[PDB]
């Protein structure tokens, strides 16, 4: 899975897609939660490839977003679409990021696909098929 | 145009014995929602792929698939 | 509802804001 290595690269990545969701994982490869998440993101990448591209960002090597994206969870996954952060209601109370090892591969595809169809349709907000409380 | 369009099936209660209803188009499902047929929601899913869990339709936006 | 979570800015805008802060 591709990595972004500085702020400029992250900006380039977001600006590189017209018709796909850019999924970013902020964290650390050596981190346990990020390993679980990275496993899932890896195995579903082929499937989401017409509507989604995934990148990893280490938030020590690339600290630029730590304060504003509030990256205080070990593993954060966030969604972008034509340069707009897209939100998902996960029934968690936090609509800006998925911040846990979301173990179910098919569920991740569903969420990523929902975000894509929503963001294309113009919503800045969609809800995950499953409630996660 | 290569794939069969998205198709839905539901049940009224989320169990293994409950009765399955399908298949319906996304616009069919969306009609039934915006007309009161599922006030307390139903447990529905997409038929493709056939390995699927059921989701409460209240959390589903069918107008995304139409 | 009242006081709904707002979306974070884009990476470009974040980076620009950091530049502003300096």
């Amino acid at each position: 899975l591709p990595h972004l290595h500085n702020g400029w690269q992250v900006d380039q990545a977001i600006l590189s897609e017209e018709d796909r969701v850019v999924v970013i994982r902020f964290g650390h490869d050596w981190d346990p939660t990020c390993m679980k998440m990275d496993e899932v993101l890896y195995s579903i990448a082929e499937k989401v490839k017409n509507f989604a591209v995934i990148y990893l960002v280490d938030i020590t090597e690339v600290p630029d977003f730590n304060k504003m994206y509030e990256l205080y969870d070990p593993c954060t996954v966030m969604f972008f679409f034509r340069n707009k952060h897209i939100m998902i209601d996960l029934g968690t109370g936090n609509n800006n990021k998925i911040n846990w090892a979301m173990e179910d591969k098919q569920e991740m595809v569903d969420i990523i696909e929902t975000v894509y169809r929503g963001a294309r349709k113009g919503r800045g907000l969609v809800v995950s098929p499953k409630d996660y409380s | 145009h290569h794939h069969m369009d998205v198709m839905w099936e539901y049940k009224w209660e989320n169990t293994g014995d409950a009765e399955l209803y399908g298949p319906f188009t996304s616009a069919q499902m969306q009609t039934w929602v915006s007309e009161g047929y599922f006030p307390d929601g139903v447990y529905c899913r997409k038929l493709d792929p056939p390995g699927g869990q059921f989701y409460n339709s209240k959390r589903i936006d069918f107008d995304l698939y139409t | 509802p009242l006081f709904q979570q707002r979306p974070y800015p884009s990476p470009g805008a974040v980076l620009r804001a950091n530049a502003e802060a300096s």
